[PDB]
Formats: C-alpha cells, sequence, structure tokens
C-alpha cells in the first residue's frame, strides 16, 4: 500500500497524468484526514457532525491541493513538453497554493500560497533530479 | 505464548487506548494505567517462566513494587484534586492554558 | 519541608537521574526513570496553590504512561532476546517505541504540550529541574541506544520541535512559558544529532544547562513571571540587565557568543552526513526563536519599560545578591566561543 | 564514537598514555583567555552584588583568575589527548585498510584541460 | 483444556476492554480485579505459583482494594452519568463478539495462532527429574545473588512515604 | 482441575442460595486519615512482597547477606513507620 | 553505559544477569543456554556493525531455539497434511501412540 | 536430517519397579553401582548429545538389574518388607521406617556384605576415567569471528592542532 505512491516517480513526469492526479490527491486527501484529526482533537469541534464536517472540509481541500497540483504539473509538463523541468512543477504549486486559497476564500492566501507552495513542489523536483537526501541514513 | 503473548499485549494496547483518551473521572484512568502494569507483570512473568530464566523473576516484583508506589503518587495528586474541585474529573484542570 | 523528607526527595531527585546513567540492565534505567518521576511530584506541589495540583496531575499522568511504554519496550525485547537490554537485533517497532515513549518524557514534539503547562504552574526553581535535571535522565537511555534508533522519525521529532518550540515561544508572554518552549526546541536540535554523533547531544545540552540555569535565576532574582515584570528590572537590579541580554541572544543562534557553537556543529555534522534538506529548514526557524529572545531583549533591556513608584522602596532594601552561579555560569555560557574547538 | 576503542579507560579523566604529549604550556593562548575569562567572572560578580567592580573582593578575583586558569590545564591536556587519540586512531586505519584510501596521481596542469569560461 | 490458556488469555484482554471503555471508576475496578484473577492463573499456567499468588496478594486485596477505597471517597458518585455504564457494556460485547471473529480471521493467516498447536506450547520444557526449580527460588536472588533489585525497590518504599506523607499535607 | 472443581462447586453453592433467598419468598465522607492509611498499607503490602520469599532465601548459600538484607529492609520500613508516628499521620 | 561508574568501581550489581546464560539460581540452566553463549563469545572484540552479519548463524538459530517458531510451523504443518490425510482415510494413528509404556 | 538413532538401537531391560523399590534400595545402589553410572553420567555431561552416550546408558540398566538379582537372591525378604512399609507414606520418607530399614541394611552386611553409605558420601563429587575423548568442541562450536585489528604505535601530538575551523591552535 506504499509501491503505490512510488509508483508516481517511476514513470516520467508529464506522462500518465491519470496516475499522477490519483496518486497526488490522495496524498493530499491523507494529509487532509491528519490535519482535520488534529484539528479536532485539539480545538474540539461543539457537535460530532460540526466535526465531522471539519474534517470533511479539511479533507477536500486538502484533495483538491493535491489534485490541481498533480494535474497542472503533469499537464505543463506534456504541454511544455519539458519532461524534467522544476518550473513544470511551480505551475503546480502555485495551482495548489490558488485552489487552497479559494477554498479559504481569500486572494491575499492564494499570492501567499502561490509562492510558497510552488517553490515547495518546484524544490521537490529539483531534489529528485539533484538525487537530494532527505531523512538519510547515518553515515558519516 | 505465540498467541497467547499477542492477547496480553493488545490488553496492553486496549489499555493504552483507554489512558490517553480520558472521559471525565480521572480515577478511570489510574485504574486503566494500572490495567497496563498488570498486563507487564504477567507477560514478564510468562515469558521468564517459559524461558526458565529465574535469574530474571526478581523483575516481575521490581516492577509490582515501583508501580505501586508509582500509583500512591497517582492517588494522592487525585485526592489532592478533589480536594480543591470537589471531584476529580479532568475538565477542571484547565487553568494552566 | 520536614528538613528529613527533603533529603529523601531530593536524593531521589537525584539518584534517579544517576541509577539511569550507570546501569546497563534496562531494567535499572527504567527504575532510575520511575524514582525521578516520584521524587520531583512532590516539590512541584509545594506551595499547594489550585494552578499547582493542576500541573503536578498532568505531569504524573504524562510521565506515567510514557514510564509504562518504555517499560513494554523493555518486556518485548526480553521475548526477543533473552537480554534485557536493546541490541543490534531489536526489532525496529521496539525502539521506535522507546524514542516515542522517551520524547513524552523529554517532551518532544507533538507531545510537546504538557511541558509549557506544567512549567507555568511550577515556582521558577522546581521550574528549573523539571527543565534540566531531569533531562538528563532520557536522553543518556537515547544516546545509549543511538545506534539503533530510526534516523527518519527522531528527524522529524526534531523538526517538529524546533518548528513547535519557535511558534509556540512567539505568542508566549510569561516567562516560564517562554523558556519552556524554547527547551521544547533546544531538545530537538538535540535529538536531532543524535542518531549521527551522540557526542554533540551532550555538547548541545550541556551549553543549554550552562544557559538556562543562569538565565532562570536571572527571572527569580526579581521572580518576574512576566516580560513587563522583567522589563522594570533596570530599576531592581540594573548590572543582571547586560548579561540577561547576552544570554538569552545566547540561548538563539547568534554568532560571536558561545550559544552558535551547538547549532554550528550540528549543523557541520548533518551537512557532513548529508542532510543539508534537513538541517537548512531547522536553522531558519532557529531564526524565529531569536525574533521572540529580542522582543524580550526590546522590553528587559535596550529599550527602558515605565515602572511604579513602590519600587523606589525595594532599590532602598539591600537586594538579596545572586549566587556566584549565575556569574561562573553566565560568562561561561556568554563567552567562551573562541574556546570551542577543546569544548567539542 | 571514540568510545569503545580498545583499551578504552572505562571512567578516568586522562589516562596516562596522554603523558607521552606536550605538556600544555601555562601561558597557552586558551588558558590565558580562560584567566582572562575568569577575572571576568569575578568582575562580574562584584557587580551583579553591588560592590565596587574592581576594587573588591581581591581574595575572590584571584580564586577567580586562578580556579578557571587551573581548570584549564588539566582540562585542555585531556582535550588534547582526545584529540591526539584521534589521529593515531585515523591515521592508523588509513594504512591498516590501505586500498580504501589509495594515493591517487595528479596531472600537472599542462595535461589537465580545464574548461574556459569567458568573461567578456 | 488444551485451550485453558488461550481461554483465560482472551478473558482477560476483554477484562482490559471492560477498564478501556472506563466504565464508572468503582466498576471498572471491579474490571481489574476480574482481570487480575484471570492473569493470575494464567502466570499460575505456566508454572509460576509464587509470581501468580503474589499478585493476588498485592494486586488483587493489596493494591486494588486502596484503588476502590479511594475510589470510595474522591471520585464522587459518576453520578448522572451511570447511563452509559449499559452502553458501555454492549460496546464491550459487541467489541468481545467482533474480536471473536477477529481472532478467526487472523488464524486465517498461517503465515502462531496454530489452531492445531494450542496446548503444545504453554509450557516449552522442564527439568523432568529438578528439585529446586520453583519459581520463587529465583524471587529470592533479590536478597542474595541480587540485591540490587532489592536495595533500588527498597528505597522506592522508603522514599515513597516521605513523598505521599509530603504530596497529601 | 481439581481446585477448578472445587471451587464452581462453591460459587454455585451461593449462587443458589441467593437465587433462592430473591425466589423463595414468593455523599462526601472524607478523611485523609482514611486515604493515608490505605496508602500506608499498600506501602507495607508490598514490603510485605519483599519479605516473603524469606523462606525460599533461608536457604541460600550466602545466608551473611540474606540477613543483611532482610534485616536492613525491615529496618528502613520500621523507621518509614516511625516518621509515620512521629509526623501526625497514624494519629488519626 | 553512559556513566559506568560500575566498571570503575569494580561493582558489578547490574551486569551479572542480564542474559538467559548468566549464573541461575542452583544452576538450573536455562534454556537456550547452548546457543546465546555460541552467540555472545561469537560477538566479542567484534563490535555490533559486525556481529550483525557474520555473526548471523548463532543469531537465526538463537532466534530459534527460544522463539522457536520453525519447529512450530513446521509441525503445524505436518498436522495439516496429517488431516487432510485422515481425510482420505489415508493415516491411522499407529498403536504405538498406545503402546508400552518404557520405565 | 536428524541422524535420530533407531529402536532397535535403544531396546534395552531396565529395572520397571516401583519408585518405591528403587528408593529403597537407592542407598545402596549408589553404593555398589556408580563407577558405571558416573561415567555415563560424565559421558552425558561432557558430551551433551545423549545419542552419543547411548551405550553407557544401556550398561546402566544392566549394571542395576543384577544389582537387583542379587538382592533378590539374599535379604530379598527384608528389603520386600522395607519397600512396603516405605511405599504407603505419601512421600515415602524414610524416618517412618526405620525398623524396616535396619533389618535389610543388616542382612545385606550379613549376606551381600554390601554397606548402606553413611549420611553423606554420595554427594561428593566422584572421579571415573573413561575412555571417550574428551569431547572437544561440544557444542559444536563455529570458528570464532577475528577481532578488529589493533591500532600501534605511541600519540604524537596531533596533527596540525585541532583542525576545528581557524584554530590554529
Ligand atoms: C513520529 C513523528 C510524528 C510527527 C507528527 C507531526 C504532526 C504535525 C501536525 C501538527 C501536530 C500537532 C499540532 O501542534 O498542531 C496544532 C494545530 C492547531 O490547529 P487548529 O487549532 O485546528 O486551528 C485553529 C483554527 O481552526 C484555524 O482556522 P482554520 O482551520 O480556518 O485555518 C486554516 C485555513 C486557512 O489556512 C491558512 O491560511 C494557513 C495554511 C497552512 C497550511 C500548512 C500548515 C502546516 C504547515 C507545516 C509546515 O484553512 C483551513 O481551514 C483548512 C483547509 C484544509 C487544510 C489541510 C492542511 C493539512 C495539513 C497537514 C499538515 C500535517 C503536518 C505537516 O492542528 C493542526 O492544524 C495540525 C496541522 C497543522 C499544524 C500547525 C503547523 C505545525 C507545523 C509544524 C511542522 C510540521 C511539519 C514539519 C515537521
Ligand atoms: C561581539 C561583542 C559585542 C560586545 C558589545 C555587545 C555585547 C555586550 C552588550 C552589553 C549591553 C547590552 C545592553 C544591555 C543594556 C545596556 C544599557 C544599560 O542600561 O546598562 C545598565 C548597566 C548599569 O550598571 P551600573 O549601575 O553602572 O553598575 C556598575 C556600577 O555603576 C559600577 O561601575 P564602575 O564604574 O565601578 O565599573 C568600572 C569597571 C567596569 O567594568 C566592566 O563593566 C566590565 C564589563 C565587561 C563586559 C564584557 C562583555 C563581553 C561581551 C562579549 O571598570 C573596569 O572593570 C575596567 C575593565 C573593563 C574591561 C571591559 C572590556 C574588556 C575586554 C578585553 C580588553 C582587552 C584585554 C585586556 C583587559 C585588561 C583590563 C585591565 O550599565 C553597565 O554597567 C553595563 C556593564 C557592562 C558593559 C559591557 C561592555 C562590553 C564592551 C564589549
Ligand atoms: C537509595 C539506594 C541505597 C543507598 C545508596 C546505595 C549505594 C550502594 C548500593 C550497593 C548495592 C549492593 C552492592 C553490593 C552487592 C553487589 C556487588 C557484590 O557482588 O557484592 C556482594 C556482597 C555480598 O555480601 P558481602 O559484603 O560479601 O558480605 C560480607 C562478608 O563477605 C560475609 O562473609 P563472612 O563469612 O564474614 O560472613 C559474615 C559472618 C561470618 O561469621 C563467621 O563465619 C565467624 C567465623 C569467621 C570469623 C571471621 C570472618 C567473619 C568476621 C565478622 C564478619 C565480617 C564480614 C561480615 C560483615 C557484615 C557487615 C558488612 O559474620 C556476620 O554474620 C556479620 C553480621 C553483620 C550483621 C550486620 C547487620 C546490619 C543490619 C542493618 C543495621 C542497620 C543499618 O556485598 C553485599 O551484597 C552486601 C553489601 C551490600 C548490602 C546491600 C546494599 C547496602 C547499601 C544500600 C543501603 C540502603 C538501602 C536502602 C533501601
Ligand atoms: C569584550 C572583548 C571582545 C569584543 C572585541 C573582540 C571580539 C572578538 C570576537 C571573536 C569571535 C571569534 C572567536 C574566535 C577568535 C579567534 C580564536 C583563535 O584565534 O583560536 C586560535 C588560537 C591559537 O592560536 P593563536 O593564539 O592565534 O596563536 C598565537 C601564537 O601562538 C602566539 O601566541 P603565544 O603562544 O606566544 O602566546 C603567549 C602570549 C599570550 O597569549 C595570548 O594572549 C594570545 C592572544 C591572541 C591570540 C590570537 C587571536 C587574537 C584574536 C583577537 O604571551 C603571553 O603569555 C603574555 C602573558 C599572558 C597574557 C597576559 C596579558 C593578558 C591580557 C592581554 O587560540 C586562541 O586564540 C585562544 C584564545 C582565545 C582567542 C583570543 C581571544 C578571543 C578573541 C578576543 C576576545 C577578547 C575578550
Ligand atoms: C516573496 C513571497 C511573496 C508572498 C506573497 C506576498 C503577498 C501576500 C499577500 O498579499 O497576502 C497576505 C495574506 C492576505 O490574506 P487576507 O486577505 O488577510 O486573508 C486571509 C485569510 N486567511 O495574509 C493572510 O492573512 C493569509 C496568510 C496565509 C499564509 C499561508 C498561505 C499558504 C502558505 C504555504 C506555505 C508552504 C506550505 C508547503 C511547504
Ligand atoms: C480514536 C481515534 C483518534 C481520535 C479520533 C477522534 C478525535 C476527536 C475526539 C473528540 C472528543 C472525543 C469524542 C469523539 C471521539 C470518541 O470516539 O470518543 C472518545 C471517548 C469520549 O468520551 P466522552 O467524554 O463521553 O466524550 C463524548 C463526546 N461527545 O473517550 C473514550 O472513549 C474513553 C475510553 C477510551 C478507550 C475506549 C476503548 C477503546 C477500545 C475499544 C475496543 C477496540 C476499538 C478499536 C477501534
Amino acid at each position: 500500500v506504499k509501491r503505490f505512491f512510488e509508483s508516481y516517480h517511476e514513470v516520467p513526469d508529464g506522462t500518465q497524468c491519470h496516475r499522477k492526479t490519483y496518486i497526488t490527491t490522495a496524498l493530499g486527501g491523507i494529509c487532509g484526514i491528519i490535519g482535520s484529526a488534529y484539528s479536532v482533537s485539539l480545538n474540539p469541534a461543539d457537535s460530532t457532525l460540526e466535526a465531522v464536517a471539519r474534517v470533511g472540509r479539511y479533507t477536500f481541500t486538502a484533495a483538491a491541493i493535491g489534485a490541481m497540483f498533480g494535474l497542472t504539473t503533469c499537464v505543463s509538463a506534456q504541454v511544455r513538453e519539458k519532461p524534467d523541468d522544476p518550473l513544470n512543477y511551480f505551475i503546480g504549486g502555485c495551482a495548489g497554493g490558488l485552489t487552497l486559497g479559494a477554498r479559504t476564500h481569500s486572494y491575499g492566501t492564494a499570492a501567499m500560497g502561490c509562492v510558497y507552495m510552488g517553490t515547495a513542489a518546484a524544490l521537490f523536483k529539483i531534489g529528485k533530479l539533484e538525487g537530494w537526501e532527505l531523512f538519510p541514513t547515518p553515515k558519516v | 505464548m505465540p498467541s497467547t503473548f499477542f492477547n496480553l499485549t493488545m490488553a496492553f494496547s486496549l489499555s493504552l487506548l483507554g489512558t490517553l483518551m480520558f472521559r471525565s473521572h480521572l480515577m478511570s484512568t489510574l485504574l486503566c494505567l494500572e490495567g497496563m502494569v498488570l498486563s507487564l507483570f504477567i507477560m514478564t512473568s510468562v515469558t521468564s517462566l517459559n524461558s526458565n530464566s529465574m535469574s530474571s523473576m526478581p523483575i516481575p516484583i521490581t516492577i509490582l513494587v515501583f508501580a505501586a508506589c508509582e500509583a500512591a503518587v497517582g492517588l494522592a495528586l487525585l485526592v489532592k484534586v478533589s480536594n480543591t474541585y470537589g471531584t476529580d474529573y479532568v475538565q477542571n484542570l484547565n487553568l494552566l492554558q | 519541608m520536614n528538613p528529613i523528607t527533603l533529603a529523601i526527595i531530593y536524593f531521589t531527585i537525584f539518584l534517579g537521574p544517576v541509577i539511569t546513567m550507570s546501569s546497563t540492565n534496562l531494567m535499572l534505567m527504567w527504575v532510575g526513570l520511575e524514582f525521578s518521576l516520584l521524587a520531583i511530584i512532590p516539590m512541584l506541589i509545594n506551595k499547594k496553590n489550585p494552578r499547582s495540583t493542576e500541573a503536578a496531575t498532568k505531569y504524573f499522568v504524562t510521565q506515567a504512561t510514557a514510564s509504562m511504554i518504555i517499560l513494554l519496550a523493555i518486556v518485548l525485547n526480553y521475548k526477543q532476546l533473552g537480554t534485557w537490554m536493546f541490541q543490534q537485533q531489536t526489532n525496529g517497532l521496539i525502539l521506535n517505541m522507546t524514542l516515542m515513549a522517551l520524547s513524552m518524557k523529554l517532551g518532544l514534539a507533538p507531545f510537546h504540550f504538557w511541558l509549557p503547562e506544567v512549567t507555568q504552574g511550577i515556582p521558577l526553581h522546581m521550574g528549573l529541574i523539571l527543565l534540566t535535571w531531569q533531562k538528563i535522565a532520557p536522553l543518556s537511555i537515547l544516546i545509549q541506544i543511538y545506534p539503533l534508533l530510526n534516523s527518519t522519525i527522531i528527524l522529524m521529532l526534531a523538526i517538529t520541535s524546533i518548528f513547535m518550540g519557535a511558534w509556540g515561544g512567539l505568542n508566549q508572554t510569561q516567562m516560564r512559558k517562554i523558556m519552556a518552549y524554547s527547551s521544547i526546541a533546544h531538545m530537538g536540535w538535540m535529538l536531532a544529532i543524535l542518531p549521527y554523533n551522540p557526542s554533540l547531544t551532550l555538547l548541545n545540552l550541556m551549553i543549554y544547562i550552562i544557559l538556562t540555569a543562569p538565565m532562570f535565576m536571572a527571572l527569580m532574582l526579581n521572580n518576574s513571571m512576566t516580560i513587563n515584570s522583567i522589563s522594570l528590572l533596570w530599576n531592581k537590579t540594573p548590572a543582571m540587565l547586560t548579561m540577561i541580554s547576552l544570554m538569552l541572544l545566547s540561548l538563539g543562534g547568534l554568532p560571536p557568543l558561545t550559544g552558535f557553537l551547538p547549532k554550528w556543529i550540528i549543523i557541520t555534522e548533518l551537512m557532513k552526513n548529508n542532510c543539508l534538506i534537513m538541517a537548512t529548514l531547522m536553522a531558519m526557524m532557529a531564526l524565529l526563536n531569536l525574533f521572540f529572545y529580542t522582543r524580550l531583549i526590546y522590553s528587559t533591556s535596550l529599550t527602558m519599560f515605565p515602572t511604579n513608584n513602590n519600587s523606589k522602596m525595594m532599590t532602598h532594601q539591600t537586594k538579596t545578591k545572586p549566587n556566584l552561579m549565575f556569574s561562573t555560569l553566565a560568562i561561561m555560557s556568554t563567552m567562551t566561543l573562541p574556546l570551542a574547538p577543546q569544548l567539542i | 564514537m571514540m568510545n569503545g576503542r580498545p583499551g578504552h579507560e572505562p571512567l578516568k579523566f586522562l589516562p596516562d598514555e596522554a603523558r607521552s604529549l606536550p605538556p600544555p604550556k601555562l601561558n597557552d593562548p586558551r588558558l590565558v583567555y580562560m584567566g582572562l575569562l575568569g577575572y571576568c567572572t569575578g568582575l562580574m560578580d562584584n557587580m551583579l552584588r553591588m560592590r565596587p567592580v574592581m576594587r573588591a573582593g581581591l581574595h575572590r578575583q584571584l580564586l577567580f583568575v586562578t580556579s578557571f586558569v587551573f581548570a584549564g590545564y588539566f582540562y585542555l591536556k585531556r582535550q588534547n589527548y582526545l584529540y591526539a587519540v584521534k589521529d593515531h586512531d585515523m591515521f592508523g586505519y588509513i594504512k591498516l585498510h590501505p586500498e580504501d584510501f589509495p594515493e591517487k596521481e595528479k596531472k600537472t596542469y599542462a595535461e589537465i584541460l580545464e574548461p574556459f569560461h569567458p568573461v567578456r | 483444556m488444551n485451550n485453558y490458556i488461550f481461554v483465560l488469555s482472551s478473558l482477560f484482554l476483554v477484562g482490559c476492554l471492560g477498564l478501556a471503555l472506563k466504565p464508572s471508576p468503582i466498576y471498572g475496578g471491579l474490571g481489574l480485579i476480574v482481570s487480575g484473577f484471570v492473569g493470575c492463573l494464567m502466570v499460575l499456567g505456566f508454572g509460576g505459583s509464587f509470581l501468580g499468588l503474589m499478585v493476588f496478594l498485592i494486586y488483587l486485596g493489596g493494591m486494588l482494594v486502596v484503588f476502590g477505597y479511594t475510589t470510595a471517597m474522591a471520585t464522587e458518585e459518576y453520578p448522572e452519568t451511570w447511563g452509559s455504564n449499559w452502553l458501555i457494556l454492549g460496546f464491550l460485547v459487541l467489541g468481545v463478539i467482533m474480536e471473536v471473529f477477529l481472532i478467526c480471521v487472523l488464524n486465517y493467516y498461517d503465515e502462531v495462532i496454530n489452531l492445531d498447536g494450542l496446548g503444545d506450547w504453554l509450557m516449552y520444557e522442564v527439568d523432568d527429574v529438578g528439585v529446586m526449580l520453583e519459581g520463587g527460588i529465583g524471587v529470592a536472588a533479590m536478597y542474595s545473588c541480587a540485591t540490587w533489585m532489592m536495595v533500588v525497590a527498597g528505597w522506592s518504599l522508603f522514599a515513597g512515604i516521605f513523598i505521599i506523607i509530603e504530596i497529601t499535607r | 482441575m481439581n481446585l477448578y472443581t472445587v471451587i464452581f462447586i462453591n460459587i454455585l453453592l451461593s449462587l443458589t442460595l441467593i437465587l433462592v433467598a430473591f425466589w423463595l419468598p414468593q455523599r462526601l465522607p472524607f478523611s485523609m486519615k482514611f486515604f493515608l492509611v490505605a496508602i500506608t498499607f499498600l506501602l507495607f503490602d508490598l514490603e510485605i512482597a519483599l519479605l516473603l520469599p524469606l523462606p525460599w532465601a533461608i536457604q541460600t548459600i550466602k545466608t551473611s547477606t540474606m540477613m543483611i538484607m532482610a534485616f536492613i529492609l525491615v529496618t528502613i520500613l520500621s523507621l518509614g513507620l516511625a516518621y509515620e508516628w512521629t509526623q501526625k499521620g497514624l494519629e488519626w | 553505559p553512559f556513566l559506568d561508574i560500575q566498571k570503575k568501581l569494580g561493582i558489578s550489581l547490574d551486569r551479572h544477569f542480564m542474559f538467559l546464560s548468566a549464573e541461575q539460581p542452583y544452576k538450573n540452566a536455562a534454556r537456550c543456554h547452548a546457543f546465546e553463549k555460541e552467540w555472545i563469545e561469537c560477538a566479542h572484540g567484534i563490535g555490533g556493525t559486525r556481529a550483525k552479519k557474520e555473526c548471523k548463524i548463532e543469531f537465526d538459530d538463537f532466534e530459534e531455539c527460544l522463539l522457536r517458531y520453525k519447529t512450530m510451523r513446521r509441525m503445524h504443518d505436518i498436522k495439516k497434511q496429517r488431516e487432510k490425510l485422515m481425510k482420505e482415510g489415508k493415516y491411522t494413528p499407529p498403536p504405538h501412540h498406545s503402546g508400552r509404556e518404557e520405565p | 536430517i536428524v541422524e535420530l538413532p533407531t529402536l532397535e538401537e535403544l531396546k534395552v531391560e531396565e529395572v520397571k519397579v516401583s519408585s518405591a523399590v528403587l528408593k529403597a534400595a537407592a542407598h545402596h545402589y549408589g553404593a555398589q553401582c556408580d563407577k558405571t553410572n558416573k561415567e555415563f553420567m560424565l559421558c552425558r555431561w561432557e558430551e551433551k548429545d545423549p545419542r552419543r552416550c547411548l551405550k553407557e546408558g544401556k550398561l546402566v540398566n544392566g549394571c542395576a538389574l543384577n544389582f537387583f538379582r542379587q538382592i533378590k537372591s539374599h535379604c530379598a525378604e527384608p528389603f520386600t518388607e522395607y519397600w512396603t512399609c516405605l511405599d504407603y507414606s505419601n512421600m515415602q520418607l524414610f524416618r517412618h521406617c526405620r525398623q524396616q530399614q535396619a533389618k535389610f541394611d543388616q542382612c545385606v552386611l550379613d549376606k551381600l556384605g554390601w554397606v548402606r553409605p553413611d549420611l553423606g558420601q554420595l554427594s561428593k563429587v566422584t572421579k571415573v576415567k573413561t575412555d571417550r575423548p574428551l569431547p572437544e568442541n561440544p557444542y559444536h562450536s563455529r570458528a570464532r569471528p577475528e577481532p578488529n585489528p589493533v591500532i600501534e604505535g605511541d600519540l604524537k601530538p596531533a596533527k596540525h592542532g585541532t583542525r576545528f575551523f581557524f584554530w590554529t591552535v
């Protein structure tokens, strides 16, 4: 149930967007659940339903940012024909920033979100391109 | 023990889920807390007994002796709380926010 | 406290960490942790104020369940290896439990909620012990088992702590809680390098102890639990204004002072090990910690807050002096940097 | 790290092996720093306790400048050993496992062709 | 009979399920006593008498009597909340049944349960012709062979008195 | 099993009585003293435990250490009692 | 450990009883004492990093004396077939299961 | 495989008499037959594998068997009275029967000459020399891995000093 997410990376970027979007949407959604959970455990709700709603809101919003990121990056790559280009991701990251912005009904957040999120995603692309290692084993 | 040590372990996790989700009375946690010490004591004694490792039986009891005092401290805090708030209810414990 | 009781308790609060450190049989390491839990609770409720009972009852439940989880790890190991101690072979989940549990007793990352609250309801004095002579014990257990723990989790708890500590601190105005939050942060750096170079954890701790112990004996010299309270320091005792300034900027990583070394060598060791992703993000939000440190600087030193007439009365009376330890631990802390090579 | 080394003295400060190393010159800048670090501690104390800063506790000033320094010689004596062990350990390995640390050969700059990026 | 230990172990789990669902403090205490007895029998099933019976002496009548005691003066009456005790009872029963099928499911995964191997593992090896191999001979190493285990515990109790009196004061 | 047989008859005999008995017919009391006693009780109850293996430990080859240990345990707890007396504890 | 006040002082309050092969009371040898020895006299002088690959034969065995799972498996496997075979009427427990009894 | 010996290989005569009978005569069996007993035992301990010391074991039963046949020949009636009284007791305690014991023990000191071993003098360790080569590599130990090599030499002041960032040191 992990061989899955990884698949996103295996096929060249810009190709098989369907899978990409699905995977990206799941990750966002997973984060949504976790995020809602912390948001409900602490700062609890008033009624069971109210909290179920939260969970839903956070889950969907996160799933959305996941989708548009996946969709935009894949499509940009295909259209721009740059199979591996950090910018592709930035376009996508920005997209997620905007979505989040919408779901929060704020243009400003979209601004915050477009740059920060995009930059972050772009760095992910570079990271993969340059073989950056995260959480590395001690090799001293 | 292969599946008799899974019941005890899940007992400890069911007791884990208990101590971590409070509800009203604090005593129920403490009491739950103790449910773990019993499960740990039972598991330690069980494996020591089927490993014939007699050099280790001291531990099953040291676990209980330390756990008893641990609980003594826990209850004195509890008595201290229903002396200051007239109840053991946890909600009362929200001044440090 | 009947001075006899004071001795028994204090001995236990001190035998508690020492047994942990000295023993190798994990069990004996667990009871060392258990004795620390039992000894600290009496002192925590010394005023017996309504806030205090809350503090102890939280500290105790958080400490107790973690203690039980640590014992479960030892009990499980006993069946996966007859030994009473973690070994290369240990199941990974067995070690991760010990990390979470021990990261609760030390209060790192997503388990950082109890510390700020217990640091708020206990006296300044017992605050120090609860922050620095109670971190030695669990850390010892981790440092001993470092070869075996996971690099991923530690890093996540490390980064989280840094963030939570920083963000939490920005809003807080109560000093006790500002320190509680700083400790969460520094504790984070410490656990970041544990998997790679334990010896640096022991430096990032000592320096934290040599920094926090002077800082708290400063807060209590005037027993100010408010920044507004520490801000009138200029009237109550003017000299400590100079060193309080440097020690707090030292607690954050600014380069001339001793406080840079722990962050600098931890970053050097992480880059040596290639975590230039993780190290970078940590150093960046580490900079957030200095912002709240300097905001306090502003109130206490760089700007003079208005004081009360009744203060002139406290000036008249001779001010009970700060122990010598303050000085020796203020200087060795604010400026030892020129002697870093031998420290590491 | 360096613990677990053969012969490790389980609780000793500086094993006698450290006798072989040169003793720290008492005027080593570092020990002299510790001295100044100390004098300042003393002066600071006087200040926090509201005493004439320099003209008071002239006995203490001495205890300080002389406690810190005393500590230094015996600490530096050790830290110097620790570093010295590090080489013994490091250099030895380079040899015992020679192949892993081969002496590669560097060509003269004539042979090497470094690309020239014009500044223009 | 060969399942004697599985069953006992099963009931223990339920007992703990009860404590977890946090029924009224005193009924929960009853729960810990039931699990306590079940557990004692478990240890008394793998060949350990002293360890087990001690569970009874120190923990069944010894420790929880206290719990019930304090749960008599300070934990109020669980008043106006008693109704849940029935709901909790239900979930408990439902959960028990759930687990019933649950382990059946785990049994399916042969890849432990040793459904056939039940009663073949409660004990593994014995000194058939031995004499002094009784649980307890070990518990006594605490006085001689291992004394650390006693000096540490002893301190706990001693310090305990001073601590509890100080917290209580 | 033999014990199990006896015990279930024992419960059966009692449940039989109560059943026939019900079928044939056709808020803040608290004193720390009480809590304190319960506590002391376990501190003593735990000690009883550390003292229970003494029958097996008598036969220990050491003997000297046995007694040296046992005497220390009994003495340190008794001192605990001593301080309980000295303090208002045990004075209800 | 972190502070070896025990080796230094020469005392051994915590080391004598850490493994199953330590001195058991009345010399009643533990179980798996045939292996733990073989698995710790092997890993003595060789650090862990190299007590984890080459001294894997002795742990793979000691992981089976204690857990004794491969046995459980083999046995469980045997029974299954016996069950299926007994279904076909193929296997009929020999009276050896109920033979004389050797002293 | 397991090389478990075959039944025919392990089919030897045994005493097969009530525990009490062995017990009643035990003291004299520990006397008349330890030469071989010990040997089997020494074989047993040093060569952990019973399979290896099986032969010695067949000798054990045999020696005892005749031990019994000789008893059967002389002072048999006495022995019969001693065991019957010894068996009645639940722990087959020796002191309940001393009058019967004296007869048989006395008789075997008239007819067989054998002697009841005085208190002790059976517990004391014995030396029996056996041809079976002191099993080398018992435990079938594999080869012990090589100890890490040893850095050698004497310390020399560190090279160029602490090489920390810009510290001429």
